[PDB]
């Protein structure tokens, strides 16, 4: 359960003109190393991978969206749906033991609070 | 009354009126004064409450609540005092004009003596806020929280000016509350309800339900520099009680439709705070807080009852601290380090010892350990909010869970290992850092020794 | 902003002036002097009153022939009670 | 708090490598090159820091094992992992 | 001998804090002190009966304690 | 449960016993049985089921006991005869399996 | 004794171990932060609030 | 440093202090003494026995 | 990882294991050549699928028989007090806040620091810029040519060279 | 101290020795110890400012108020005549709070006094109590207006329903 | 702020965040029975429920036993403890003897007096404190670190004290705990000696046998490991003896 | 103050090689299935272009993985895709999908039946019939 999680899988030799997928990564850190180690700093790194983790997560979704698919209609299922329920189940009760409250006496006499 | 707004105003010129650098320490040694002043002849009844004056009972009320709004402002310029050193003395003498210019209706309101005077003072802000929102940004989405601001506080308190020149010619005068002694009820048509409607959504738009709340974290997540008017628009929004004065009477006797405002913001509240947990912006993270655990007022104003004004009383000014002082934390770690992104500052706790201990006591009290104001701040909402009806205790007990994750998960993020590329962060809290952060937890559980200090009449 | 001075606010002088008008004015003489106050500030909401005064007048009714807490709607017979 | 030198890690790391008999104990021991000592590709590598992890125990990382061609390499760095000789 | 160098960010500027409270918090805080019980000792709350004080008594200041 | 009449006194947790409270008894042994006297049973601070039979008995076992204070025995053949009057008690309470055995079998 | 001392019972691969695990802190604990943290929050954060 | 008080083992199986295990062999008495009173006097159960209720007269 | 050098991981960990399952000390010793006598039992055939066959069900009955919580060497990836002693963690460059007279202390050592700067001071001209002419354009990993040429100062200087103890 | 009848308690009866035995008792070298280390500093020095407190007398009064406004006058819309009407009504509220409290505690003085027999014993103050909150919530308390205390607006009518409802249309009555 | 002592240790300050996350449903209960004596006896004061007695107590009651269940580690609450062992060691020798895993049994135990009627009550514990036992018991055997088995040995000494308050036994139920604690404090502290002095294991391979420099020490494991054992002549012998004898006798 | 184009436009198709890597790269080659694609059940604004999501899941898994850092320590340059459940979730366990807990949970339910009858000792089951008599049957003297 969650997940296999596939610790093994097929290879060799496929695909074993795939490389330079260190080559990516290793410019960089290269790169960031070079750019780490100087002697005059004394302050944080861009790190872009974070500038566009916030900005395309929490901005730019309402530019991005759009109101068709009925999947995004979705949300009357969420959104308002149990705030119904919220109702359905209160007004019952509020009800139910406003009732007795009047013919008949459930409490007792030393409430006083209430 | 006059021995406050006053000395206030006469604030408002000891400071251009001084030399250079001398402004700061000026005002806000003269600033803390005051605070004697406030207590001086408050803080007197009590019962058959305090009128001193034809058009101002300061508070009597027992809604004291003004101590705190005299407190924030020389809390500010010790908070505003970082990046605002770097543009000129004339416009820093203005940045300490409009922001007394704010706290001299603020006297004005919590009194006002009567419905209309509150009306156009409590729309008399918006433009001291307003101005401090857009100039001094840091984004420049500030811009649009410029309108959104407006266009809800300002867009919906118009009705109020068409039900309260209602009232005012219908029924006698409404020049005074204490003068209610005649109140007729109002019984139903499909005329009322617009009234109670009209006299109650304006208030709404402040302190949020979950819906209508779109611009809270929009105004504070970009704002300025200190939080310097964030510390106030925590004060602001609190300071949506009239209602207090209002629902007690004034329509009494519909509670009819109450429940579209309770089960809206009763399943908020266990919302709202669990659309907190993934948030990567800290500012963000603190502004979710303040509209939770603020409002569940709402559902203690909204029953009668009291045991609820006993704790519907003690919240306001509740997180009316605790939920300051946070956005003051979260500036300071923000000097040093310029992204406001929760994920980068880790590894403190190692490289700034003595301010461990203030972030626990800050994330403490909204666990709201037994002792302090909050619990006994909330042990009167549930206790008179269970017999409303039994089932309360399951989602506003749901609300004693997620809180207490979601406070820790902002302290325990700042525990770990972090050195990692950081040559900033030298500066080990001068004094500022600590001083001013302190001024809260002081007073904070002090009150607890001798809190019948904050309560209502009931 | 440490060239090796100490400092708290800004720079050179009032800086010193500057902690000592947070601290000396900011508490012990409000947080402490003013905390004085309210500690033995007199009665509040005229309760200190109360407990003597519904203290002496439990046993007063009690003691010749009268109830404890009546209730009896304020004398009656000084209403006349619209039936329909 | 316990001493720690650079002698007993030339010894143990000489000693048990001088006790097992596939090894005559005239053979080198700070440096032999370990590759006339490697028979074969496996069995050799893997097999010697089976046993020396059972005196001090930490670990022996995987990446760790191509520096073991030097008998003075392999010990040469466990002085990097325990905060070994000055 | 068997020594090492024991490493800290900064004792100081927490050091020369603390005292600006405590060294302060006191400094009106004794002389407030001693007032809480020098002022009680001589001095206290008493007694009750009655009184008539004939026409009326005094203005505030029918309170029970030293300073209230 | 023997006299099933009214109570004068209300006061349950039965300050109103039938009697004395029984654990059941009588029916016949002992049509009355006999206990001690409630006055005194009361008197002193007596829980609830301390009320069963042998309350006479246990009342002076914790006499002496308050006799020896820097003491960690006061009579072991007392607390001993305090089954001989329990142990006696209780045995004589397994007969009501035995007679409802027998006699709501065949006849 | 027949745990070490006996006769070589072998490492038999196959048992059942529910007993070791105790087998509720493997799921759940890699449930209750899924079903709950990622579901009435991802469509309750953004997803919503800003649509 | 410290101090050399005691060397470490080589497995060599390091020696004892001598009065590390006479003063605790004391308390090897205090459960084998105290086990002393178990039987004497009492026995697997110190009870009566139930005579089997055959009055059914 | 190269075709050779697979089984070594499965090599490693199969006593790693094992071990964890025995409890008599030859226990696991007496089943060693034991069970080691069947990895040569082709010990020299192919390289691809032919012997691929003892990588393939090799990788059945090892999950199968996995997990008797193994020993898991207290320091380590895992386990038990392995990263336990963070509240030192040593943060290297604790040296730039002081206010001396938190200084008058180790006044040798404070010698000594201004001593090291030197080196990264001025050692990067030459540091720097060969790295600009040691990777032609895309180069895999890092390093510098291992001397550095004629002196290495350090070169890596100093966050991997002086970098943190552990007590 | 306070007023014997304001808060009545049954006596001592103290308890008889039983010493019985031939065997110290600590107690006795305690309380004849303890005593010695106590009086000393203690009770000097409570006689001490006692006397010291002999030079000045205070006094603060027992204040009474004056009662002419009534109940149910006056003419409907009014201010004056019915801004004290509440003021007669609103303290007789603060009031019957605290006689709930003291006739409360007096029921503790009921068990821990006692405490084994807690059902035989007091008589008096558990079958009392709970007919002196049933004299409570009615008419002394309005509900749920008790947010606005609604005083004498509500006040009394509560107590219209307690009259134009009980004893007539009780039917026959 | 006890087992978060270590800083780091991803598993340490995540020890924490469990503490306080099953503590605070267990919370939720007792703030039930807080509210549910005002409502109907308008006080909470423990002298007075006492004395005026509450009819019904199936609700506020039952409330209760689920803030029992949070600190008192029962069943289905559980799988705290076995991680609330990853701080340093004389700290969970204070947490779990004594202290802080007894009030969960403990404050039932001051409500005997009003718990003694509907059998609702006295029901549902015996059916759950009974269960707890052998979920912890099939959990601890196989089970590899000195820690962890003294951790669940300590939770398997629940299933008998809730047990016996199910059956009415209200007294005999805390006697328990009084002699209980005397053991695994020892027990652990005994642990000390064996983990500190060994440089570090607490895996219980790599142990050896009893007598290595370790005279003493192992003389303290082999009385108190006995003792638990069901109390032959030794100290807790009025304990767990005294209940399989006695409320054994019942409507079990 | 990064200038233009800092983060995901209207995809999730623009020129899909255009984006990884033009910069942001996901994928090196534009397809490394690492492409700005898994815009999947779009019309959801959720996730536009974003050189971006499906790439696999249930941990940075925090071991010896040492190039540098690799995963949740040491922050490696720029891979980052999701995250924020990444510290509350682990990989593969030893069994597989196996409940035998919610089978134990009810084994115990086997015992609900050992509910409803009672323990009472004395006397033994004795098959019977008419012979229970908890309290009394006949006659009382
Ligand atoms: C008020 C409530 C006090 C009780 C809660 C605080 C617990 C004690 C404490 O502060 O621990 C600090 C300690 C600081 O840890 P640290 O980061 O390693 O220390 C860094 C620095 O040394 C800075 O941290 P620190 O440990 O050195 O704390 C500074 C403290 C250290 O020196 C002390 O005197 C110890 C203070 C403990 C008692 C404080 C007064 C108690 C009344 O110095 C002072 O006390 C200054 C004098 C203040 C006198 C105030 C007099 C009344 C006004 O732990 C905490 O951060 C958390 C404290 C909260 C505990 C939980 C509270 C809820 C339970
Ligand atoms: C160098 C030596 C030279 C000689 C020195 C002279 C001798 C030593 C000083 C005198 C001793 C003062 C001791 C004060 C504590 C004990 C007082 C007491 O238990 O009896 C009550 C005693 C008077 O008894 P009483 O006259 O019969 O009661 C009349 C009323 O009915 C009272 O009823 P109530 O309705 O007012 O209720 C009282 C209650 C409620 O009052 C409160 O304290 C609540 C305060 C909350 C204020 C809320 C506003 C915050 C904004 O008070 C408390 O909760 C206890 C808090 C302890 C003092 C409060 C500190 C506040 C700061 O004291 C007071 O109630 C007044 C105290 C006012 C605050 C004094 C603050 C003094 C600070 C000096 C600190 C000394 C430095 C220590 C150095 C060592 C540091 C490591
Ligand atoms: C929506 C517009 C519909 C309003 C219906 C008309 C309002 C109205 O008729 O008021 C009812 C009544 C005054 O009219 P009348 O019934 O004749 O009073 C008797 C005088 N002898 O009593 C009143 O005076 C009520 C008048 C105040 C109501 C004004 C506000 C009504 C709508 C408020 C909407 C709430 C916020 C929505 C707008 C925000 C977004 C734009």
């Amino acid at each position: 359960t969650t997940l296999d999680p596939a610790e093994y899988d097929i290879s060799s030799e496929t695909r074993k003109a795939q490389a330079e997928r260190l080559a990516i990564r290793s410019r960089l850190k290269r790169e960031y190393q070079l750019q780490y180690y100087d002697p005059s700093r004394r302050g944080v790194i861009e790190d872009p991978a974070l500038v566009r983790w916030t900005y395309a997560r929490s901005a730019n979704i309402y530019p991005n969206f759009r109101p068709n698919t009925k999947t995004s209609l979705l949300g009357a299922l969420f959104g308002i749906g149990p705030l119904v329920f919220w109702y359905y189940v209160f007004k019952t009760d509020r009800d139910r033991k406003e009732k007795l409250i009047q013919e008949g006496k459930l409490d007792r006499t030393f409430n006083i609070s209430y | 009354m006059l021995k406050y707004i006053i000395p206030t105003i006469m604030l408002m010129p000891l400071t251009w009126l001084s030399k250079n650098n001398m402004i700061w320490v000026n005002s806000t040694a003269h600033s803390l004064l005051i605070s004697f002043t406030s207590l001086l002849l408050m803080n007197q009844f009590g019962d058959n409450s305090l009128n001193f004056s034809l058009l101002f009972f300061s508070d009597s009320l027992s809604t004291p609540l003004l101590i705190l709004t005299m407190w924030l402002l020389p809390l500010m310029l010790m908070a505003s005092q970082h990046h605002l050193s770097k543009e000129n003395l004339t416009r820093k003498k203005l940045f300490i004009t409009m922001l007394i210019s704010l706290q001299l209706f603020l006297i004005m309101t919590f009194t006002a003596m009567e419905l209309i005077l509150f009306y156009i003072l409590f729309e008399a802000t918006l433009v001291p806020t307003l101005i401090i929102i857009t100039r001094w940004g840091n984004q420049t989405e500030r811009l649009n929280a410029g309108l959104y601001f407006l266009f809800y506080t300002l867009a919906g308190s118009l009705p109020l000016l068409v039900a309260l020149i209602y009232i005012q010619n219908t029924v006698g005068s409404l020049n005074f509350l204490m003068l209610q002694y005649w109140v007729q009820p109002v019984h139903n048509s499909w005329s009322n309800v617009f009234m109670w409607l009209a006299c109650m959504m304006a208030f709404m738009v402040k302190m949020p339900l979950y819906g209508l709340h779109l611009w809270l974290p929009k105004a504070h997540v970009e704002a300025p520099i200190a939080g310097s008017m964030v510390l106030a628009a925590v004060l602001l929004k609190l300071g949506g009680y009239g209602m207090l004065r209002i629902t007690l009477i004034l329509n009494p006797m519909t509670d009819f439709m109450a429940y579209p405002f309770i089960m809206l913001s009763l399943w908020g509240m266990i919302m709202t705070s669990s659309i907190c947990l993934r948030q990567t912006d800290l500012k963000s993270l603190i502004a979710y807080s303040s509209v939770s655990h603020m409002a569940l007022v709402i559902v203690a104003i909204l029953i009668q009852t009291p045991w609820s004004y006993m704790g519907a009383t003690a919240l306001m000014i509740a997180h009316g601290l605790t939920s300051s002082m946070l956005f003051c934390l979260a500036n300071s770690n923000y000097e040093r380090i310029h992204s406001r992104t929760m994920i980068l500052a880790r590894g403190l706790q190692t490289l700034l010892p003595l301010m461990a201990t203030w972030w626990l006591l800050a994330s403490l009290t909204n666990l709201a350990l037994p002792p302090t104001i909050n619990l006994i701040g909330e042990l009167f909402v549930v206790m008179s909010t269970f017999s409303w009806s039994n089932i309360t205790i399951i989602l506003m007990g749901v609300n004693m869970v997620i809180t207490a994750l979601y406070s820790l998960y902002m302290l325990i993020m700042t525990q770990r290992g972090k050195y990692t590329y950081h040559i900033n962060n030298i500066s080990p809290s001068f004094t500022r850092e600590n001083a001013l952060m302190s001024l809260h937890i002081l007073p904070l559980l002090l009150l607890t020794l001798n809190p019948k200090i904050i309560l209502g009449p009931l | 902003k440490n060239p090796d001075s100490h400092g708290y606010d800004k720079d050179p002088a009032v800086d010193i002036w500057n902690m000592r008008v947070v601290f000396f004015f900011g508490f012990s003489i409000v947080l402490v002097l003013g905390s004085t106050f309210v500690a033995y500030l007199p009665d509040y909401r005229m309760q200190e009153w109360a407990r003597r005064e519904a203290e002496r007048l439990v046993k007063y009714r009690e003691a010749h022939g009268l109830p404890i807490m009546e209730s009896n709607c304020f004398d009656p017979s000084k209403i006349q009670l619209p039936e329909d | 708090a316990p001493p720690l030198t650079l002698e007993g890690i030339k010894d143990r790391v000489l000693y048990v490598l001088k006790l097992y008999d596939k090894i005559d104990p005239e053979k080198l021991s700070v440096n032999s090159h370990f590759m006339k000592d490697l028979g074969l590709d496996s069995l050799d590598q893997v097999e010697i820091i089976m046993a020396m992890e059972d005196e001090f125990g930490f670990e022996i990382p995987d990446i760790d094992a191509e520096k073991l061609m030097c008998p003075q390499e392999i010990v040469d760095y466990i002085a990097d992992k325990k905060d070994v000789y000055e | 001998g068997k020594r090492l160098f024991i490493i800290k960010p900064s004792g100081f500027y927490d050091k020369r804090f603390l005292k600006l409270l405590r060294f302060y918090i006191l400094l009106t805080g004794i002389p407030v002190a001693i007032g809480i019980t020098l002022i009680n000792v001589f001095i206290g709350e008493a007694e009750l009966a009655e009184i008539p004080e004939g026409y009326v008594p005094e203005h505030w200041e029918y309170f029970k304690h030293p300073i209230s | 449960a023997r006299r099933y009449l009214g109570d004068a006194s209300v006061e349950p947790d039965p300050l109103r016993m039938p009697t004395f409270p029984p654990d059941y008894g009588f029916p016949e042994r002992k049509e009355r049985e006999m206990v001690a006297t409630q006055q005194e049973m009361n008197d002193a601070q007596l829980v609830l089921q301390q009320r069963d039979y042998c309350a006479h008995y246990l009342i002076r076992f914790l006499k002496c006991k308050r006799d020896s204070f820097p003491n960690f025995l006061a009579c072991k053949h007392e607390r001993h005869d305090w089954d001989y009057c329990e142990h006696l008690d209780y045995v004589k309470r397994m007969k009501e399996f035995e007679r409802e055995r027998r006699l709501l079998q065949r006849k | 004794n027949m745990t070490k001392n006996l006769k070589y019972h072998y490492p038999s691969n196959a048992f059942k171990f529910s007993t070791l695990l105790g087998y509720f802190p493997t799921i759940m604990h890699r449930l209750a932060p899924y079903m709950n943290l990622s579901m009435s929050q991802k469509s309750a954060s953004s997803l919503l609030d800003l649509i | 440093g410290g101090g050399a008080h005691i060397e470490p083992r080589y497995r060599q199986f390091p020696q004892l202090t001598r009065s590390q295990v006479i003063q605790a062999e004391f308390f090897s008495a205090t459960m084998w003494f105290w086990i002393l009173w178990r039987f004497w006097h009492d026995s697997d159960a110190v009870l009566g026995h139930f005579p089997y209720p055959d009055p059914s007269q | 990882l190269t075709h050779q050098q697979k089984v070594l991981r499965l090599y490693k960990r199969a006593l790693r294991h094992l071990e964890s399952w025995c409890i008599h000390r030859d226990k696991y010793r007496y089943f060693a050549c034991l069970l080691r006598a069947r990895f040569d039992e082709h010990k020299n055939e192919k390289d691809m699928v032919k012997a691929t066959q003892l990588l393939r069900e090799a990788e059945e009955e090892f999950w199968h028989g996995q997990h008797p919580q193994p020993y898991i060497f207290p320091e380590s990836p895992g386990g038990t007090s392995y990263e336990r002693y963070e509240c030192y963690k040593v943060p290297e460059w604790c040296l730039d806040d002081w206010h001396p007279s938190e200084k008058a202390m180790y006044p040798d050592y404070f010698a000594k620091r201004e001593q090291w700067k030197k080196l990264r001071r001025e050692s990067w001209e030459r540091e720097v810029k060969q790295l600009q002419e040691e990777t032609p354009v895309g180069g895999p990993r890092t390093e510098a040519l291992p001397p550095a040429r004629k002196q290495g100062d350090l070169p890596p200087l100093w966050w991997h060279i002086v970098t943190r103890p552990r007590e | 101290s306070w007023d014997k009848d304001v808060y009545p308690e049954p006596p001592r009866r103290t308890p008889a020795p039983s010493p019985q035995t031939s065997l110290p008792n600590p107690i006795t070298y305690l309380t004849k110890a303890f005593d010695l280390l106590v009086d000393r500093p203690v009770t000097l020095v409570r006689e001490f400012i006692e006397r010291q407190h002999a030079k000045n007398k205070y006094y603060y009064y027992h204040r009474e108020f004056r009662r002419v406004p009534d109940i149910t006058e006056c003419q409907e819309k009014d201010v004056l005549c019915m801004f004290e009407a509440e003021m007669q009504w609103r303290r007789d509220y603060k009031v019957d709070q605290e006689i709930v409290n003291i006739i409360q505690e007096r029921l503790k003085a009921c068990q821990q006094r006692e405490g084994e027999s807690h059902r035989q014993n007091c008589a008096k103050e558990l079958e009392q109590f709970t007919q002196v909150v049933k004299a409570y919530q009615d008419r002394y308390h309005d509900l749920g207006a008790h947010y606005s205390a609604r005083k004498c607006l509500a006040k009394q009518k509560q107590r219209m329903l307690a009259e134009r409802k009980a004893a007539k249309e009780a039917a026959a009555a | 702020l006890l087992i978060g002592w270590w800083y780091g240790r991803a598993d340490a300050n995540t020890a924490a965040l469990q503490a306080i996350l099953y503590n605070r449903i267990g919370d939720i209960g007792f703030i039930l029975a807080m509210a549910w004596f005002l409502t109907n006896l308008n006080t909470w004061d423990l002298q007075q429920i006492f004395m005026l007695n509450p009819s019904d107590s199936n609700m506020p009651l039952i409330g209760l036993a689920l803030a029992a269940t949070g600190k008192s580690a029962q069943f289905g609450l559980h799988p705290w403890l076995p991680s609330a062992m990853e701080g340093p060691t004389p700290v969970s020798a204070l947490l779990h003897s004594s202290t802080m895993v007894v009030a969960g049994i403990f404050l039932l135990i001051r409500f005997y007096p009003l718990t003694e009627n509907n059998k609702y009550i006295q029901s549902i514990t015996l059916c759950l404190g009974a269960i707890t036992t052998l979920f912890t018991a099939m959990c601890a055997l196989t089970q590899n670190d000195i820690k962890k088995i003294i951790a669940f040995s300590t939770s398997s000494q629940l299933g008998l004290m809730m047990v016996t308050i199910g059956i009415n036994q209200p007294y005999l139920a805390f006697l328990h705990i009084c002699t209980h604690a005397f053991f695994k404090a020892m027990l652990f502290m005994c642990s000390g000696s064996i983990i500190h002095s060994l440089n570090d294991e607490q895996d219980i391979r790599k142990m050896g046998g009893l007598f290595k420099a370790m005279p003493f020490t192992t003389t303290a494991l082999i009385v108190g490991s006995l003792a638990l054992t069901g109390m032959p002549f030794l100290t807790g012998f009025y304990s767990k003896d005294l209940i399989i004898e006695a409320a054994n006798t019942s409507y079990t | 103050a990064s200038h233009i184009t800092k983060d995901m436009l209207p995809g999730p198709y623009p020129k899909t090689p255009e984006e990884r890597a033009a910069a942001a790269k996901k994928y090196n080659m534009r397809v490394e299935d690492y492409e700005p694609y898994p815009d999947d059940g779009t019309g959801y604004g959720d996730y536009p272009k974003l050189p971006d999501r499906s790439q696999q899941e249930r941990d940075p898994w925090y071991d010896w993985d040492h190039p540098d850092l690799r995963l949740n320590w040491g922050e490696p340059m720029h891979w980052d895709l999701d995250m924020y459940i990444r510290n509350r979730v682990d990989t593969s366990p030893t069994p597989v999908n196996w409940n035998l807990m919610c089978k134990h949970l009810f084994g115990f339910v086997a015992f609900m039946l050992f509910m409803f009858w009672v323990g009472e000792t004395y006397p033994a089951y004795q098959p019977v019939g008419p012979k229970q008599y908890p309290y009394n049957n006949l006659y009382l003297e």
